[PDB]
């Protein structure tokens, strides 16, 4: 078993151990490695002889990637030699598994794959290579409703609705992230001495878990009027260009002028299903990309452009390059060019 | 061990012409190095023909003499070897001549117009900026001095064609040559030697005080 | 072995905390009110990571929170884990977490994870293999199998970008607290708390002192305190005053003031350069506020200097106008033009060869920016 | 990347010398490619 | 570990000369070692450790011994390389034992020489590295655990501050960082007096001249100079060191000893003579006519010495004139650099040689530093360029240290984008170089009798002095005909007796 | 383990009949139009001269200093050898093959041929020094004991200080005394630019030689001589004409040996001698 | 003799049928354990060659030689000792081996197999040491049908079972892959409670193996709900 870190590999191993009711042998990969060679082999052979003695058995080896590292260079220190000796010894233990007398099943868990040599993956040693990855939205509901059983809420229905909406707002997060935001909401309620997990508590837990804050400093600073004015004008320009050129899938939701960022502080309502997008959408994206520069050149002139408001037409030029080169809907041709080296010198003035 | 080619008449002709051209361009240049012996070694990996020339801070005129000398074997192969019989033996002298030209244009400042600008040094890993439209001027000067050297060598070697032919024939029939027989050849065959001062272009030559 | 004695640092002994102190007493609550945390169905977050510039007192913060928690304190160097041989480090971290487990309740501290927390696959050597083995062993001790709820680890790194994604995964290192450079009030509090141990006067306004040492770490404030202890024998005065700390801040900001033999035209040239710099600096809003203008030579800078402090908020956010830069280049073109206006074009000196390069670099950056 | 620590003296620079090095290298490589692939 | 516990080190501040700033700074530590209670009553915390950084031979160990002798305290001197062994952990135990021994005999001064061997930075450009790290960590722990009121002073001497760990440079470990600069002219004079007090000296030796004429010389180098002069006097069977012995030792250290009859032909020697005499004559003429702020030719030699076939000793000017290098001074120095090839062109016609290309290199770089790095002309440039060839400033070869150095850009170079400005800069540099070369050729061609007479005199005598060149210039005014020199009975004869 | 296998090479002295058999060797088909004429190879010819002079104890009578006749005869003989080094360095390992020449010349040599491996002096890492010193002194003492002997030292680029001192002392001492002066210390390598210049002295390991890759007529001649020595009569239609000149390659050593072995095995399978 | 080819093709099968047909002793070992430890690095090579020699005429077969004679066998001296011992054993040259080259005691062929022939050293594949090279490739259509019949004999295949119509789905498969396919067909037939293995069983097994490749591990209910999640206008475009 493998996949992204913190998905529940060892948790599934604990589930296997609990559900089996069979002789279970948990072990760690880093336990066997030291200076002195042959002691790793001695430890693992004692483990394998124990598993054979109480067969049938499930031997789970956590973090195979420690001993299982492929030779990625010369091993001057000699630890790699001990790692390889242990690896080949365990492979001989797997090959010594006769189908008539050894009902011993090897269960692994790791976070990386390219460091493993293609020797353990041979048939008869590791036949099934399963990956447990990020669950779908239904899996997200399942894992949060498992994780929200011991957490006190105001009522069951509000708990269900709030967990559902934070499930809709936890995309591309593993189960560890969901239990972390639930635990942090619990921490926030315990700090505020609130017996039930509140709405703002979940919102703030998710906010701190998506890493909005990066300075980590005491937020008390006198903002000048000439900063709030530029922020408000930029946000108004974005709002006007978004309302005049609407996007079918990303409508405006809120707008604030409280934080400093390279991009505007705008927020849109995401709607999945973007199967199709015509050339007019690309043209509108190019138009909307270069908004902050034009408003400041109009109201304030060219001598008042900020550094973060002048880096806006570069994104528009990049989107224009994407439209010209990698859509084929323009008059540049109907080919597809990756920018680095298959651009003949004839096409350079045309692109420009 | 065993020689890579048999000892015949056809194979020896390019090497005989090569060695004779080297000997003639050594002898005709005044105050230059002096040849001792010439021979055609059957089992020499450097080449069948072999020439031993011993030299007599170096000045500009010595470098011009060496640049003229670097074309002698190639010009001898051009006039003597028949068309269809080309030479790869004189390529190393051509590359050395090209190296000498770019050295004495850039490094020492001995350009065709005597400019003291220096773009390269003995410890340097690269040259100066030299722009983009100024490298063509440097290339033109290097081509100019290379062409002047080739023209000078051609002029001083086309006047002694019978001398070169006699040296080739005598080297082919004897396989061992001293300095005395070459002096005899350049004496009886009317060998017109050059005279000091030796300049590659007399349009800018001055004299010491 | 890895245990310390006589831990008495509290939140009072450390200065310039702010709302981070609130998070700090959260840890105290995590060590005191933990039964109410557990009854509300909440798992104790075992991983806190303090990130910031060096010299902010990360070890001091760990000692303070350990003393306020009232539990045993472990502080171990991460460089001891890295060894030229493989295997001893994993045993050391196993024994460390074991002795932390039996000494429950306790809090442990491990500093400078950048030696052992690097990515797996950035160096090809046996040292990298040992680092990977130790990282996996600490990974499996922190979350790997069930059986630890009472030991909490404390981490202090200067570069959080080198941290393994496996470690920052929820359940191992979830709480991330940034300790930044002290602002204004933190500098007052740090200077006062380092100055309690020295006899001091009642007329001592540290406001000007901290207004001189802008953007400096707490260790540098301790250094400023350290240049306010000895140097008074040369004059032999009674009590520490404002001007002594002002001069100490000036010394630690630029260097020692040394006097050497000089001619008059050299002084005229240097003063003309400083005059051009200050005169052009006056006429622009971007650097109008001028505090000092001197021509005395210092350590590393024979030339003079000028001091300007416009509000340091626009530079951090990046809101500087085009007119803000085009003026500054003009300011950096202040010396050379003065030479052209004083000694003629045929007698240009070579003192402005540094500011003129700054002007051309700024022009190129504004063009390509 | 604009040298977030402000200068207390005008002698100091406003942007770091190694900030814009990727753009210079890209322009140099593009110019060299244009020069080499034209003759 | 025999840390020598000497009750009297035998060195006081009277034996330290020219390090007066560091002596004044360390007098505070000497006073603290004398009466620590005076610092205690004031609430003054003494520094935990002091770093003496500087070039070797400046007597940092001698300064520490002087501090220990003046304070009258135990002195524990040990080298950092002695802490680096094969067995891991021995160095940390030695560190702990040394600190314990110092804490037993309070007050005391600990001295670690060559601390950069232990505190080498973990550069990102065996078990010895682990042992060094453990010893450095033990040293950091010991320094951090010091109470200021215990009266133990730690000193660490270093020659390369760049290799030092910045952890040691943090406050609380090395609070004072004192740079031991090379001694000045007065300091070198005092050091020479101290070292000449130990050896029989003749009254004709003027130590002030050798103090002024040897910049950058450390006290150890001056001691070696005195010892070598004594050895020369022993070799010459002199009862005392004469001024000739001093000059011979100076020439032995600077340009090396003379060989025995190792001479080339007359052709390859007259060219070097022409180059050196032309350079000296151009420098003297620029001094005479336009009153240039340039150096002076002391003496010229063509005898091989060390690895140099010829030499021109140049008297170094004061450093106050080495900062405000103006355009006329740089142009005159460019003329001096081009004067060698100018002499080859005016004397040997159009057949020059390689012996004048080296100077032709430096000028070809120097004008570039006029146009790009310094930006002295006023079409403004956008970027400078680094020197493709780098040559170290050195002895009798031309100064090229008028602005501290010639081949050292002050990080003022940028990569180019536009290539047309590069050829414009190249054209301007070629124009300036050609103009200066034409000017120095015109200047040298107007004085041919003096140049040829100096060449012949130097070729005969194999050495000449600057005053002899000046006398040749005085006796030969401009525009004299060459027949006046060619009609003399012996051109290589000088009637002046210095 | 190499000492027991080098001590047991010649456990007993060679039979007197073997001595008389080996002493009377002959030319064996040099002057044939098909294979290995006299001019083609001077290096192996000089090596055979060295071995043959080594066979008859003829280094021990190094020179005479006689009145007029013996000196002139020995002078002419000394000239006609080169157009008397007791130890030869060879450097020709640019292509392939070291055994194919030295065991080719060693079968007629009849003298005990001993190969000492320098790599055994590297794999032993104040006790290691004692082991190496005792081992090398026993090697040299044994090489003295079974004198006359021919010592081959392959891959001298590997050499560490103890063996260097051993060889310097051996070349300094065992060339002016130790009456068995006919001890060949020939040695081979493939990097001639690495050896220190202190081992190229005229007394110590001089007169280097070189071996180049085989040419097509040389390949034909080597093939014919390799096939003829085992009793196989090569067919008189492909070297008497241009038959097999257009097919044979493997233009290096170890290719003609393998091809000869393959062809001889194939012809053996059909019970043929041609 | 050097055996090369894709893994799982049965080179040891060729070695064992060689042993059975020859009727001679056959020394069989594996090359992964030859760089074991410091107790005996290169001594095992000498022992196994001597065991072959004492029962000659015999053969020696070592599996996955790439761990001994690889391109990194010279950087590490521990690999170098075993490689040098191996090179010494495969020749004659009586000194350092102590035996005559041409006798009954040398009739031993060194048989080696590997998966990446390009990772071997040039001096080991050099002629004289390795004479013959055999590349055993993956089977083909009819061979895959026969392998399926061999590995699916003792199972209750239904009347609709035919592997001739599923050959193109198994291009590049080895015998182990087809055996795993048969086993998974048995598992999936058990999964739905079906008594026999249907053609739809093998079709769904292959389809599950194909859908697992791109990272889609979904049951029927999640797949149906996700299909119902999308709209109808954006589905007709994909349909067209
Ligand atoms: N499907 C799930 N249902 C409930 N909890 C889950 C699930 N997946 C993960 N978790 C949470 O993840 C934690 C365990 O993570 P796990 O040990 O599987 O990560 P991991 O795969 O071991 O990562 P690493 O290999 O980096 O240690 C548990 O505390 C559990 O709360
Ligand atoms: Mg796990
Ligand atoms: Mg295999």
């Amino acid at each position: 078993l493998h996949g992204p870190p913190g998905t529940g590999k060892t948790l599934l191993a604990k589930a296997i151990a609990g559900e089996a009711g069979l002789p279970f042998f948990a072990a760690n990969g880093t336990d066997f490695v030291e200076m002195f060679v042959g002691v790793a082999a001695s430890r693992v052979k004692d483990l394998f002889a124990s598993s054979r003695s109480y067969a049938p058995s499930i031997i789970f080896i956590d973090e195979i990637d420690a001993i299982g590292s492929k030779r990625g260079g010369p091993d001057i220190g000699g630890g790699g030699a001990e790692r390889e000796q242990g690896l080949l010894q365990i492979l001989t233990e797997m090959d010594g598994f006769k189908v008539t007398t050894s009902q011993v099943l090897v269960i692994g868990a790791t976070n990386r794959l390219d460091i493993l040599d293609p020797a353990l993956l041979r048939k008869g040693r590791f036949d099934k290579i399963i990956r447990v990855g990020l669950p779908s939205k239904d899996g997200r509901l399942a894992i949060l409703k498992v994780h929200a059983r011991n957490k006190f809420f105001r009522s069951e229905d509000e708990k269900e609705e709030l967990l559902q909406e934070v499930a809709e707002n936890t995309e591309d997060f593993t189960g560890a992230e969901l239990q972390n935001v639930l635990n942090e909401a619990g921490i926030l309620t315990a700090r505020k001495d609130l017996d039930y997990i509140g709405r703002e508590e979940l919102l703030e837990a998710l906010k701190r878990q998506k890493g909005t804050f990066e300075t980590g400093q005491e937020d008390s600073t006198e903002v000048p009027e000439e900063l709030k004015l530029r922020l408000a004008y930029r946000e108004a320009a974005v709002a006007v260009l978004a309302c005049y050129l609407p996007d079918q899938y990303r409508p405006i939701s809120e707008t604030d002028i409280n934080s400093i960022r390279s991009q505007p502080n705008m927020r849109y309502s995401e709607t999945s299903g973007r199967v199709f997008a015509r050339k007019s959408d690309y043209v509108n994206s190019i138009i909307r990309a270069c908004a902050p520069r034009v408003v400041e050149e109009e109201m304030f002139g060219i001598e008042n452009l900020c550094w973060i408001s002048a880096k806006s037409t570069l994104e528009a030029s990049q989107r224009a390059e994407f439209l010209i080169l990698q859509t084929g809907m323009t008059a540049f041709g109907k080919a597809y060019y990756r920018n680095q080296r298959d651009l003949v010198p004839n096409l350079v003035p045309k692109l420009e | 061990l065993n020689p890579t080619v048999d000892w015949t008449r056809e194979t020896k002709f390019p090497h005989a012409v090569w060695a004779a051209g080297r000997a003639l361009i050594t002898l005709l240049i005044p105050n230059f190095d002096v040849v001792e012996n010439l021979w055609l070694e059957p089992s020499s990996w450097e080449g069948i023909g072999c020439t031993k020339i011993t030299k007599v801070t170096e000045s500009r005129s010595y470098l011009e003499k060496k640049l003229v000398f670097c074309f002698g074997s190639h010009i001898a192969s051009q006039m003597l070897l028949p068309p269809g019989d080309e030479n790869f033996l004189s390529s190393s002298e051509i590359t050395k001549a090209q190296e000498i030209a770019t050295r004495m244009v850039l490094q020492y400042g001995w350009g065709p117009d005597d400019s003291p600008a220096v773009y390269y040094a003995t410890n340097a890993v690269s040259a100066l900026s030299m722009g983009n439209n100024h490298e063509y001027e440097m290339a033109g000067k290097v081509e100019k001095i290379y062409d002047l050297a080739y023209e000078k060598a051609k002029g001083m070697l086309l006047k002694n064609r019978r001398v070169l032919e006699k040296i080739t024939e005598e080297l082919l029939e004897f396989e061992i040559l001293t300095h005395k027989d070459l002096e005899r050849i350049v004496h009886e065959n009317g060998g017109i030697r050059e005279k000091e001062p030796f300049f590659l272009s007399g349009t800018n030559y001055n004299e010491a005080l | 072995e890895y245990l310390e004695r006589g831990v008495d640092v509290k939140f009072t002994d450390v200065a310039g905390l702010g709302k981070i102190r609130l998070e700090l007493e959260e840890i105290v609550k995590f060590f005191t009110h933990g039964e109410m945390y557990r009854r509300r169905g909440v798992k104790i977050p075992g991983g806190i990571l303090l990130c910031g510039p060096p010299g902010v007192g990360k070890t001091l913060l760990a000692k303070a929170v350990a003393g306020e928690a009232g539990v045993n304190f472990f502080s171990i160097s991460a460089s001891q884990f890295v060894e030229i041989y493989v295997g001893v480090g994993a045993s050391r971290v196993r024994a460390l977490y074991q002795e932390a487990r039996e000494n429950a309740p306790s809090v442990v501290f491990i500093d400078e994870l950048d030696a052992v927390g690097r990515e797996r696959g950035l160096i090809k050597g046996s040292g990298g293999q040992e680092r990977d083995a130790t990282l996996n062993q600490l990974l499996v001790s922190l979350d790997g199998f069930e059986g630890r709820g009472e030991v909490i680890t404390i981490a202090s790194t200067n570069r959080p970008d080198i941290l393994d994604p496996a470690l920052v995964r929820p359940g191992r290192f979830d709480r991330k607290i940034f300790i930044p450079k002290p602002g204004l009030i933190g500098r007052m509090e740090i200077l006062q708390v380092h100055a309690r141990k020295k006899p001091m006067a009642e007329d001592l306004d540290y406001m000007a002192v901290a207004s001189m040492t802008d953007g400096m770490v707490g260790a540098e404030l301790a250094n400023i305190v350290e240049i306010a202890a000895i140097n008074m024998m040369r004059d032999g005065r009674t009590e520490l005053t404002t001007d002594d700390l002002l001069q100490a801040a000036q010394i630690e900001e630029r260097g020692m003031l040394d006097r050497k033999d000089r001619s008059l035209e050299t002084w005229r040239q240097v003063a003309i350069n400083e005059a051009a710099m200050a005169v052009v600096a006056v006429n622009f809003p971007d650097m109008k506020n001028i505090e000092f203008l001197t021509i005395n030579p210092r350590a590393g800078r024979e030339l003079g200097y000028v001091r300007v402090k416009m509000d340091h908020i626009k530079f951090k956010e990046g809101m500087l106008s085009r007119q803000s830069i085009l003026d500054h280049i003009t300011v950096q073109l202040a010396p050379r033009a003065a030479d052209e206006l004083w000694y003629g074009e045929d007698q240009l000196s070579t003192i402005w060869a540094e500011t003129s390069d700054n002007a051309r670099s700024a022009a190129r950056s504004l063009v390509l920016g | 990347t604009s040298q977030t620590d402000p200068p207390t003296s005008i002698y100091k620079r406003w942007f770091i010398k190694n900030t814009q090095e990727k753009h210079f290298e890209l322009l140099i490589q593009r110019q060299r490619w244009l020069r080499t692939n034209s003759s | 570990a025999e840390a020598r516990v000497d009750g009297s080190t035998g060195v006081k501040f009277a034996d330290v000369a020219g390090i007066d700033e560091a002596v004044d700074e360390l007098q505070e530590l000497v006073k603290y070692l004398k009466n620590p209670d005076l610092f205690d009553k004031m609430g003054i915390k003494p520094p935990h450790g002091v770093l003496l950084e500087g070039p070797p031979g400046c007597g940092k160990t001698l300064v520490a011994k002087a501090i220990a002798g003046e304070a009258g305290v135990p002195f524990y001197q040990m080298a950092g390389s002695e802490f680096v062994e094969v067995l891991v952990g021995v160095g940390s135990a030695r560190i702990r034992d040394l600190f314990k021994r110092a804490k037993v005999n309070k007050p005391s001064v600990i001295f670690i020489d060559e601390i950069d061997a232990l505190a080498t930075r973990r550069q990102g450009i065996n078990a010895a590295t682990q042992e060094r790290e453990t010893t450095l960590n033990q040293l950091l722990i010991e320094l951090d655990g010091f109470d200021t009121g215990k009266g133990v002073i730690f000193l660490g001497a270093t020659n390369r501050r760049d290799l030092l760990d910045p952890a040691l440079l943090r406050p609380g470990r090395f609070d004072r960082k004192i740079r031991v600069r090379p001694p000045n002219a007065k300091g070198r004079l005092d050091i020479l007096k101290i070292h000449a007090s130990k050896v029989k000296m003749s009254d004709s030796v003027d130590l002030s001249s050798y103090a002024s004429n040897l910049p950058g010389w450390s006290g150890a180098k001056l001691a070696q100079l005195v010892q070598e002069a004594a050895l020369v006097a022993v070799r010459k069977t002199h009862n005392s060191i004469l001024q000739s012995d001093m000059d011979d030792a100076v020439d032995r250290l600077t340009v090396g000893p003379t060989r025995i009859g190792l001479e080339l032909g007359h052709q390859g020697q007259c060219r070097r003579a022409t180059t050196e005499v032309g350079v000296a004559i151009t420098s003297h003429l620029l001094l005479r006519y336009e009153n240039a702020k340039i150096e002076r030719c002391d003496r010229v030699s063509i005898i091989p010495r060390g690895q140099t076939l010829s030499q021109v000793v140049f008297h170094r000017l004061d450093d106050e004139s080495y900062m405000f290098g103006r355009l006329p001074q740089l142009l005159h120095r460019l003329q001096v650099l081009l004067g060698g090839r100018a002499a080859e062109e005016v004397i040997y016609g159009s057949d020059t040689s390689k012996a004048s290309v080296d100077y032709l290199s430096d000028a070809s770089w120097l004008a570039r530093k006029i146009l790009t790095i310094w930006n002295l002309e006023n079409p403004m440039v956008i970027h400078g360029e680094p020197p493709p060839w780098r040559k170290r400033p050195q002895f009798v070869g031309p100064r090229l240290d008028f602005e501290g150095s010639l081949y050292d850009d002050y990080d003022l170079v940028e990569p180019p984008v536009n290539f047309n400005m590069d050829d414009e800069v190249a054209h301007r540099s070629e124009e300036l170089i050609s103009q200066m070369y034409n000017k120095t050729v015109s200047l040298l061609r107007q004085n041919q009798t003096a140049l040829l007479k100096t060449v012949k005199v130097l070729l005969n005598q194999k050495e000449i002095s600057g005053e002899a060149i000046d006398f040749i210039l005085d006796h030969y005014p401009p525009q004299t005909p060459l027949n006046s020199l060619l009609q003399e009975q012996n051109p290589g004869s000088l009637p002046f007796v210095p | 383990r190499e000492f027991l296998v080098q001590f047991s090479t010649l456990r007993a002295e060679k039979r007197i009949d073997q001595i008389l058999l080996s002493l009377t060797h002959s030319d064996h088909l040099s002057k044939n139009d098909s294979g290995y004429q006299m001019i083609e190879q001077p290096g192996t010819i000089y090596l055979r001269y060295l071995v043959d002079i080594h066979k008859k104890y003829l280094m021990n009578y190094e020179f005479n200093t006689s009145c007029l006749a013996e000196r002139r005869i020995f002078l002419a003989h000394y000239q006609t050898i080169t157009y008397p080094s007791r130890s030869i360095l060879v450097i020709g390992s640019i292509g392939t093959g070291r055994s194919y020449l030295v065991k080719y010349l060693a079968t007629n040599s009849y003298v005990p041929f001993i190969t000492v491996f320098l790599n055994k002096f590297l794999d032993n890492k104040d006790m290691m020094l004692e082991i190496d010193r005792f081992y090398i002194t026993l090697q040299f003492e044994l090489a003295k004991a079974m004198s006359p002997c021919i010592i081959w030292i392959p891959n001298i680029h590997d050499l560490s200080y103890l063996a260097l001192g051993l060889l310097v002392n051996s070349l300094s001492r065992d060339c002016e005394r130790c009456s068995t002066r006919n001890i060949l210390v020939i040695a081979s390598t493939h990097i001639p630019q690495k050896v220190d210049p202190a081992l190229i002295a005229p007394n110590k390991l001089n007169t280097c030689i070189k071996i180049r890759r085989l040419l097509i007529p040389q390949q034909r001649k080597h093939f014919f001589t390799l096939s003829y020595t085992r009793g196989f009569h090569l067919e008189k239609k492909m070297f008497h004409t241009n038959g097999f000149e257009s097919i044979t390659m493997g233009s290096s050593a170890r290719d003609l040996v393998a091809l000869t072995n393959e062809a001889l095995s194939i012809s053996i399978t059909q019970k043929k001698s041609i | 003799v050097l055996l090369s080819g894709p893994p799982g093709t049965g080179k040891t099968l060729f070695a064992r049928t060689l042993a059975k047909e020859s009727g001679l002793p056959f020394v069989f070992a594996s090359g992964a354990e030859f760089t074991d430890s410091e107790k005996s690095g290169a001594a095992k090579i000498n022992e196994m060659f001597s065991i072959a020699r004492r029962n000659a005429p015999a053969f020696v077969f070592v599996d996955e030689i790439d761990a001994i004679a690889g391109r990194h066998a010279r950087k590490d001296p521990r690999r170098r000792a075993t490689f040098e011992a191996l090179i010494a054993q495969l020749d004659g040259e009586k000194e350092k081996t102590g035996i005559d080259r041409f006798s009954l005691r040398q009739a031993v062929i060194f048989i080696c197999a590997t998966n990446r022939p390009d990772e071997l050293d040039l001096e080991f594949v050099r002629s004289g040491r390795i004479d013959r090279r055999l590349y055993i490739g993956l089977p083909d259509a009819k061979q895959r049908v026969q392998i399926f019949g061999v590995h699916s004999a003792g199972k209750n295949l239904a009347e609709d079972i035919d592997f001739g119509k599923l050959v193109f789905r198994t291009v590049g498969f080895s015998g182990a892959d087809i055996r795993n396919l048969v086993n998974e067909a048995a598992i999936m037939s058990v999964r739905k409670g079906r008594s026999y293995i249907y053609q739809q069983d093998i079709v769904d097994v292959l389809d599950k193996q194909l859908l697992e490749g791109m990272g889609v591990l979904l049951t029927e209910e999640e797949q149906q709900k996700c299909e119902q999640s999308v709209s109808y206008e954006k589905k007709r475009l994909l349909a067209v």
